């Protein structure tokens, strides 16, 4: 990929001065299209209630689950509404989960408890559930189909159940010369060390073209874009924040000089709290708004970068699922989120969102080629396949303040390589 | 009138068009038409032969501090 | 009687001086505007977090997640504490539209 | 020619008792970055061949590929003067070697090497792509 090509030449720099030194040029970004328009909210009227969201979620997700239960259990179909069930008869039900957990805090670290019930709910009534089903892997808000019978105590006995699955995916055109994309998250400007300072300096010095030989300068010239994904100012306590936006403005100036940059709000960043987070206001960045290479986005970000389509968050859905479930692997939680056809199924019950009423926008309408996450504690990447011809690369971006690691994504081979930065510390090997 | 005020009160409580006590009446009529559940072409034909009257173009409980 | 004939007199967010035009900042207190935007968006952020914890608690006290809430229980603190945050949010959202929009929306 | 920057470095280092990175010695003398690294290597080679016992400390940079557990990572490190060859033998592929800094009296960690670059950036803010090896085209002040 990158470090293979970075040694492909001769080395000139352990030498006395010369007449000329080589220069290069940044590769063109001749196609780009932002398609994150359902997350940019222009009107923003509150004063509705959260019942309009669940109803449109069920009404939109129902035909997918009917069409999958047909070909997953046989076209001798027995799909039936929750009220028209007769005692001890084999049928399929399509509904919404609700997990009834105590230890979840009310108004007046994991939170799973050894006893907690699942309830299948439709628009008119509910029913309890027991049998062969996982009690702690599933969360409230997933829509699914299920197979079984109504027993004598009013409960329901489950044999097997199925999720919605992956959406269709059109193929991408192949590329001629490999272009790279760099992904960073969580610089933590405001607190978090001094080795993080030299790490941030060495990272911007490599990507801008100040560091290393003609190998590194030829290979960093091919990096086409830069994406910064959330949690730019890590905060120690709210009640500091004014002096940090000055330094963030300086860093975005030093990056806006050479590359195009995309900046996203995170868990602590001066924006709203609900989930389609709106872009940062330009009045906090005097210096960096001189150039038209800096762009400010928000939370759920879609794009079409050179044919390859991207979609990502700053890691607020994945940690929310991590709170109220039993899965630990963040790459697995990201793939599970992909499997139920919903970016954030736990919303709104433990993760706040805007009260939409026309259409729920967190249902996947297509399949992305790349799908990344936000502030995960360690690097990971994987390739997964669909039932049809659908392949997806899954990346979890590490957190720069502890690991000092970023990710390079190739746009022609579609692979991801880590990059790590480490200056020497107070290290003396004679003690 | 007095027969048109029960048709709208019947459209407002049918559960197969949505859970609607936060929005207008014509917005819920167009929401169901987009998804095309089965809006009937009579709850439209009284919301056109009237102006902006608050006892036609409003949900049943548009008072009521809920 | 006279209370209805308000002229919607706007005021500077920094030093409280009534003046003609709709801009939020005063001409003497214009340099410190990034700090005055920074201040009060951490208030909108904390009102947003209080709207959502309350209006979904009624859904769990009611039983259902798919139908409307009707409970005007005068002995519940939940009622009329869920009514005032709508207006706090209504007011604090409109104070930040004094500042322009952070981008376009018709693209 | 040579005596110009040789005497400039000999008064910056040993008289004013300062810490000279390559970016400071390229913002002082108005030089390209790679030529500044070559200048520093010239000075250290001359004064280390002359005497062998100077009050001179160096710090280098080593970059290149590695495999920890299967995966190919790319490790970049700013290294002292004792531990260079072991770090060079741990790596798989080598991709960049030059010089980073010189000193008079030995430091304890990588503290002031950020203070120097930060302060010389602080006053020199309208140019950072001026001596950069990569010159993009669409980034010119417009808005
Ligand atoms: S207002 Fe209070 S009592 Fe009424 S449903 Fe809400 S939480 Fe329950
Ligand atoms: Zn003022």
């Amino acid at each position: 990929m990158f470090s293979e090509q970075a040694a492909q030449r001769a080395h000139t720099l352990l030498s006395p001065p010369s007449a000329n030194n080589a220069t290069f040029a940044r590769v063109p970004v001749a196609t780009y299209t932002n398609s994150s328009q359902p997350f940019r909210l222009g009107e923003r009227s509150f004063s509705r209630q959260y019942a309009h969201i669940y109803a449109t979620r069920l009404i939109q997700m129902r035909p997918f689950l009917e069409n999958r239960a047909q070909q997953h259990w046989g076209s001798g179909v027995g799909v039936k509404k929750l009220c028209e069930l007769q005692p001890e008869e084999k049928c399929c039900v399509v509904g919404t989960l609700f997990k009834a957990m105590p230890l979840q805090p009310s108004i007046l670290s994991k939170y799973i408890h050894p006893d907690d019930e699942l309830v299948l709910e439709d628009e008119l009534q509910r029913i309890k559930l027991k049998g062969t089903i996982d009690v702690s892997k599933l969360v409230t808000g997933t829509v699914l189909a299920v197979f079984g019978s109504v027993r004598d105590d009013g409960k329901f006995l489950v044999e097997d159940y199925c999720f919605a699955d992956l959406a269709p995916q059109k193929p991408a055109p192949p590329l001629d010369t490999d272009r790279f994309v760099l992904l960073v998250s969580g610089l933590g400007l405001g607190g978090g060390g001094g080795e993080s300072l030299l790490g941030t300096q060495l990272l911007v010095d490599v990507v801008t073209g100040q560091l290393g030989d003609e190998g590194e300068q030829c290979s960093a010239a091919h990096v086409s874009r830069v994406i910064l994904a959330g949690n730019l100012l890590s905060h120690s306590t709210q009640s500091a924040s004014v002096e940090a936006v000055k330094m963030l403005d300086e860093i975005l100036l030093q990056l806006s000089a050479s590359v195009p940059v995309d900046v996203m709000p995170g868990e602590f960043d001066p924006t709203n709290y609900t989930l389609p987070q709106q872009p940062l206001h330009p009045c906090m960045f005097p210096l960096a708004t001189a150039y038209s290479t800096l762009q400010l986005v928000t939370n759920p970000y879609q794009a079409t970068i050179d044919g390859v389509r991207f979609l990502g968050t700053s890691g607020q859905n994945v940690s929310d699922i991590f709170r109220y479930s039993s899965m630990e692997d963040h790459l697995e939680i990201l793939e599970w989120t992909l499997r139920v056809r919903h970016i954030s199924p736990t919303a709104p019950d433990t993760l706040g969102c805007y009260p939409f009423y026309k259409t729920d926008p967190f249902i996947f309408p297509e399949c992305p080629h790349v799908y990344f996450c936000g502030n995960t504690p360690s690097f990971g990447s994987k390739i997964i396949r669909g039932p049809e011809d659908q392949t997806v690369l899954l990346v979890t971006v590490p957190d720069f303040s502890a690991t000092q690691t970023a990710c390079l994504v190739n746009l022609r081979s579609l692979a991801c390589q880590p990059i790590s930065f480490s200056g020497f510390g107070a290290e003396d090997d004679d003690l | 009138e007095e027969a048109e005020l029960e048709l709208l009160r019947q459209f407002d409580l049918a559960w197969q068009y949505g859970p609607c006590t936060g929005i207008t009446r014509l917005q819920r009529w167009c929401r169901a038409k987009q998804m095309g559940l089965e809006p009937p072409p009579e709850v439209w034909q009284v919301l056109k032969t009237h102006p902006g009257d608050p006892r036609f173009q409003c949900s049943l409980w548009h008072l009521y501090p809920l | 009687g006279l209370l209805a004939f308000a002229k919607r007199r706007n005021c500077c967010i920094g030093c409280r001086t009534v003046l003609s035009h709709q801009g939020a900042v005063c001409e003497f207190c214009q340099p410190r505007e990034s700090e005055l935007y920074q201040k009060e968006v951490s208030h909108l952020n904390a009102l947003e977090e209080r709207f959502s914890r309350l209006w979904t608690q009624c859904q769990r006290c009611q039983g259902s997640l798919h139908e409307d809430v009707i409970c005007t229980s005068r002995d519940c603190p939940i009622f009329y504490m869920r009514k005032k945050v709508r207006k706090d949010l209504e007011d604090q959202e409109q104070l930040l539209r004094r500042f322009g929009p952070p981008g376009p929306e018709a693209w | 020619a040579d005596q110009l920057y040789l005497e400039n470095i000999d008064e910056f280092v040993t008289d004013q008792n300062k810490i000279v990175t390559y970016k400071w010695l390229s913002y002082t003398l108005g030089v390209h970055v790679n030529q500044a690294k070559q200048m520093l290597y010239d000075y250290v080679e001359r004064k280390r061949k002359e005497n062998s016992g100077a009050q001179l400390h160096v710090t280098y940079l080593v970059s290149g590929s590695l495999i920890q557990n299967g995966h190919s990572c790319h490790k970049v490190a700013v290294v002292r003067e004792d531990k260079l060859e072991a770090v060079k033998s741990k790596l798989a592929v080598t991709a960049s070697i030059h010089v980073y800094s010189i000193q008079k009296a030995m430091l304890k960690d990588s503290g002031p090497l950020f203070n120097t670059d930060y302060d010389i950036l602080k006053s020199n803010l309208q140019n950072c792509s001026k001596f950069s090896a990569i010159q993009c085209a669409a980034a010119v002040p417009r808005a």
